[PDB]
Protein backbone atom coordinates (compact mmCIF):
# COMPACT_ATOMS: atom_id res chain seq x y z
CA UNK A 1 0.00 0.00 0.00
CA UNK A 2 1.12 3.52 -0.90
CA UNK A 3 -0.32 5.69 1.86
CA UNK A 4 -0.58 9.43 1.17
CA UNK A 5 -1.37 11.97 3.90
CA UNK A 6 -1.95 15.65 3.22
CA UNK A 7 -2.94 18.99 4.73
CA UNK A 8 -3.27 22.44 3.14
CA UNK A 9 -2.04 25.26 5.37
CA UNK A 10 -2.53 28.92 4.33
CA UNK A 11 0.65 30.79 5.29
CA UNK A 12 2.12 34.25 4.83
CA UNK A 13 5.80 33.60 5.64
CA UNK A 14 8.62 34.23 3.17
CA UNK A 15 11.40 31.64 3.32
CA UNK A 16 11.42 28.93 5.99
CA UNK A 17 8.97 26.36 7.35
CA UNK A 18 6.36 28.01 9.63
CA UNK A 19 6.70 26.78 13.19
CA UNK A 20 3.54 25.15 14.46
CA UNK A 21 1.52 21.95 14.51
CA UNK A 22 -0.89 20.58 11.90
CA UNK A 23 -1.94 16.95 11.51
CA UNK A 24 -2.01 15.45 8.01
CA UNK A 25 -5.24 13.76 6.90
CA UNK A 26 -4.94 10.81 4.48
CA UNK A 27 -6.01 11.28 0.86
CA UNK A 28 -5.93 7.85 -0.79
CA UNK A 29 -4.52 4.36 -0.31
CA UNK A 30 -2.92 2.87 -3.42
CA UNK A 31 -2.66 -0.95 -3.73
CA UNK A 32 0.53 -0.73 -5.83
CA UNK A 33 2.36 -3.79 -4.41
CA UNK A 34 5.61 -2.66 -6.06
CA UNK A 35 9.22 -2.10 -5.04
CA UNK A 36 10.28 1.51 -4.38
CA UNK A 37 13.78 2.72 -3.45
CA UNK A 38 14.07 6.09 -5.26
CA UNK A 39 11.82 9.03 -5.96
CA UNK A 40 11.90 12.20 -8.06
CA UNK A 41 9.80 15.38 -8.13
CA UNK A 42 8.07 16.75 -11.25
CA UNK A 43 8.26 20.48 -11.97
CA UNK A 44 7.09 22.80 -14.75
CA UNK A 45 9.07 25.09 -17.04
CA UNK A 46 8.09 28.66 -17.89
CA UNK A 47 8.58 29.73 -21.51
CA UNK A 48 8.02 33.26 -22.82
CA UNK B 1 -17.56 -6.28 13.24
CA UNK B 2 -19.76 -8.27 15.62
CA UNK B 3 -21.10 -6.94 18.91
CA UNK B 4 -24.15 -6.05 20.96
CA UNK B 5 -25.44 -2.66 22.05
CA UNK B 6 -27.87 0.19 21.52
CA UNK B 7 -27.44 2.18 18.31
CA UNK B 8 -28.26 5.89 18.58
CA UNK B 9 -27.65 9.07 16.63
CA UNK B 10 -24.24 10.62 17.21
CA UNK B 11 -22.94 14.19 17.14
CA UNK B 12 -19.26 13.25 16.88
CA UNK B 13 -17.60 15.02 13.95
CA UNK B 14 -16.11 12.05 12.14
CA UNK B 15 -13.68 13.08 9.43
CA UNK B 16 -14.44 11.54 5.97
CA UNK B 17 -11.67 8.92 6.11
CA UNK B 18 -12.61 7.87 9.65
CA UNK B 19 -14.74 4.72 9.79
CA UNK B 20 -15.20 3.72 13.43
CA UNK B 21 -14.40 4.89 16.95
CA UNK B 22 -12.52 3.06 19.68
CA UNK B 23 -12.40 3.35 23.48
CA UNK B 24 -9.53 2.57 25.86
CA UNK B 25 -10.61 -1.10 26.10
CA UNK B 26 -10.28 -1.39 22.24
CA UNK B 27 -14.00 -2.07 21.83
CA UNK B 28 -15.87 -0.20 19.11
CA UNK B 29 -17.46 3.01 20.41
CA UNK B 30 -18.99 4.32 17.16
CA UNK B 31 -19.48 3.05 13.62
CA UNK B 32 -20.19 4.35 10.10
CA UNK B 33 -22.76 2.14 8.47
CA UNK B 34 -22.51 1.26 4.77
CA UNK B 35 -25.27 2.27 2.30
CA UNK B 36 -26.09 5.37 4.40
CA UNK B 37 -22.57 6.63 5.35
CA UNK B 38 -24.02 8.14 8.57
CA UNK B 39 -22.22 7.95 11.91
CA UNK B 40 -23.83 5.70 14.54
CA UNK B 41 -22.98 5.74 18.24
CA UNK B 42 -22.64 2.38 20.01
CA UNK B 43 -23.49 2.23 23.71
CA UNK B 44 -23.51 -1.07 25.66
CA UNK B 45 -26.88 -2.37 26.82
CA UNK B 46 -27.85 -1.79 30.45
CA UNK B 47 -26.28 -4.07 33.03
CA UNK B 48 -25.44 -4.19 36.70
CA UNK B 49 -25.46 -6.21 39.86
CA UNK B 50 -28.62 -7.61 41.40
C1 LIG C 1 -23.97 1.72 -1.61
O1 LIG C 1 -22.78 1.91 -0.83
C2 LIG C 1 -21.98 3.03 -1.25
C3 LIG C 1 -20.73 3.02 -0.41
O2 LIG C 1 -19.83 2.00 -0.83
C4 LIG C 1 -22.79 4.32 -1.10
O3 LIG C 1 -22.02 5.41 -1.59
C5 LIG C 1 -24.11 4.22 -1.86
O4 LIG C 1 -24.91 5.36 -1.59
C6 LIG C 1 -24.87 2.95 -1.47
N1 LIG C 1 -26.07 2.81 -2.28
C7 LIG C 1 -27.27 2.54 -1.77
C8 LIG C 1 -28.39 2.42 -2.75
O5 LIG C 1 -27.45 2.39 -0.56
Amino acid sequence: YFKIYSKHTPINLVRDLPQGFSALEPLVDLPIGINITRFQTLLALHRS
Amino acid sequence: LTGTGVLTESNKKFLPFQQFGRDIADTTDAVRDPQTLEILDITPCSFGGV
